[PDB]
């Protein structure tokens, strides 16, 4: 609806929020393994 | 749709109350009109 508010930088927050978790958890086709793999992402539980 | 967990509104709207009607006021009306006209004199048999 439109009674929801945001910011573009809450906005970017959630949209790069959500395509990362989609490819990690293979639900995404064609993923590179190999860069899933980094510190970052292992650490994805804290930095979720 | 923004609202609670339950489903409580999370805003409150206005009921906007109208101006009420105005009470209609009377005037005196009037149509004139004239006198009737008067008639030829007869005279009679007595004096004044």
């Amino acid at each position: 609806s439109s009674a929801i508010k945001t910011t573009r930088l809450a906005e970017a927050i959630a949209g790069i929020q959500l395509y990362i978790n989609r490819a990690l958890n293979r639900i995404e086709p064609n993923a590179r393994a190999d860069v899933s793999t980094r510190q970052f992402f292992t650490d994805w539980t804290v930095n979720n | 749709h923004n609202l609670s967990i339950d489903g409580q509104p999370l805003s409150l709207a206005i009921y906007a109350e109208p101006t009420d009607p105005k009470a209609l006021l009377t005037s005196m009306v009037q149509a004139s009109q004239g006198g009737s006209a008067v008639l030829p004199g007869t005279l009679s048999l007595y004096r004044f």
